[PDB]
């Protein structure tokens, strides 16, 4: 599965 | 900011005159990711060509697997035409049985 | 053996109209799963192995959710790069992102990765400690501070640590058939005569799996690399993989030299000579 991350450059 | 393909070209299989296989195109090491790779026989097009999704090597570079099904014969010729950005004119790179 | 998840992600702007061209592919060890293309007309993350078709339709509509939340971040990801690094609307640039788990034998965690490129070189990437990012220059440090302050690595440690390690010993569970078997390569030699006096060795090594294998030369007993060449391990196209390392030698002298294959599906390397007649 993949990540539920919130994570802008 | 521009790396040129590595290309192979190789039956699955090895290769019988008069025997279904499958002819395949990797092209490799390559960046930008925009390019267009023809699998050909006796110089044309071939039209029923698949290929595998985009991804990459851990140095950022993307590879891709071009294939289509075909019947190697004693007269018919066949090859793995690349174009891309870092290419001056598209690379043809013919097929061997023996590589 | 040792086995390992992975995503690539890529995102390339197409400045002309429209948003980005997005694709996700997920792998186990050598054996791509999952995908999402945005040309394609499902708009969905899509199976690409039979093991991964038995996962109900609530694992379906969270993949599709979550891959187009990734595909959301890199578009406003190629704005954000465009901006710090001070370029015009006119270009095409790519985001590239990998990230995913290793584990050991005993499928216990042991590596997590988590990084990204712009186009083509390395930005940003998190650390083996899983604590600390790895900013390639001054517009990667920017991000960097902007993560920290963030909790960005606390949330993809508990990730790659946890759900990532969890989810792959599922799926090698439930592919066991294919994904914990591993196939030998199938190894012949070929003679190509290049002159009367000289001819090329060619060792081959078929339809093996996992992808990881080591073909050498040997001439009486010791390793030899003049006159070698090694092609890079190419894949077949039904999920094996492909390799050749071959020698040019003296007509007359094929007995000498010995091509030696190791593989995990080997017990003990294997070594192979030419068959004169
Ligand atoms: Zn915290």
């Amino acid at each position: 599965v993949l990540n539920d991350i919130l994570s802008r450059l | 900011i521009q790396r040129t393909p590595k290309i192979q070209v190789y039956s699955r299989h090895p290769a019988e005159n008069g025997k279904s296989n499958f002819l395949n195109c990797y092209v490799s090491g390559f960046h930008p990711s925009d390019i267009e790779v023809d699998l050909l026989k006796n110089g044309e097009r071939i039209e029923k060509v698949e290929h595998s999704d985009l991804s990459f090597s851990k140095d950022w570079s993307f590879y891709l697997l071009y294939y289509t099904e075909f019947t190697p014969t004693e007269k018919d010729e066949y090859a793995c035409r690349v174009n891309h950005v870092t290419l001056s004119q598209p690379k043809i790179v013919k097929w061997d049985r023996d590589m | 053996g040792s086995h390992s998840m992975r995503y690539f992600f890529t995102s390339v702007s197409r400045p002309g109209r429209g948003e980005p061209r997005f694709i996700a592919v997920g792998y186990v060890d050598d054996t791509q799963f999952v995908r999402f293309d945005s040309d394609a007309a499902s708009q969905r993350m899509e199976p690409r192995a039979p093991w991964i078709e038995q996962e109900g339709p609530e694992y379906w509509d969270g993949e599709t959710r979550k891959v187009k939340a990734h595909s959301q971040t890199h578009r406003v990801d190629l704005g954000t790069l465009r901006g710090y690094y001070n370029q015009s609307e006119a270009g095409s640039h790519t985001v590239q992102r990998m990230y995913g788990c290793d584990v050991g034998s005993d499928w216990r965690f042991l590596r997590g990765y988590h990084q990204y490129a712009y186009d083509g070189k390395d930005y940003i990437a998190l650390k083996e400690d899983l604590r600390s990012w790895t900013a390639a220059d001054m517009a990667a440090q920017t991000t960097k501070h902007k993560w920290e302050a963030a909790h960005v690595a606390e949330q993809l440690r508990a990730y790659l640590e946890g759900t990532c390690v969890e989810w792959l010993r599922r799926y090698l569970e439930n592919g066991k058939e294919t994904l914990q078997r591993t196939d030998a390569p199938k190894t012949h030699m070929t003679h190509h005569a290049v002159s009367d006096h000289e001819a090329t060795l060619r060792c081959w090594a078929l339809s093996f799996y996992p992808a990881e294998i080591t073909l050498t030369w040997q001439r009486d007993g010791e390793d030899q690399t003049q006159d070698t060449e090694l092609v890079e391990t190419r894949p077949a196209g039904d999920g094996t993989f492909q390799k050749w390392a071959a020698v040019v030698v003296p007509s007359g002298q094929e007995q000498r030299y010995t091509c030696h294959v190791q593989h995990e599906g080997l017990p003990k390397p294997l070594t192979l000579r030419w068959e004169p007649s």
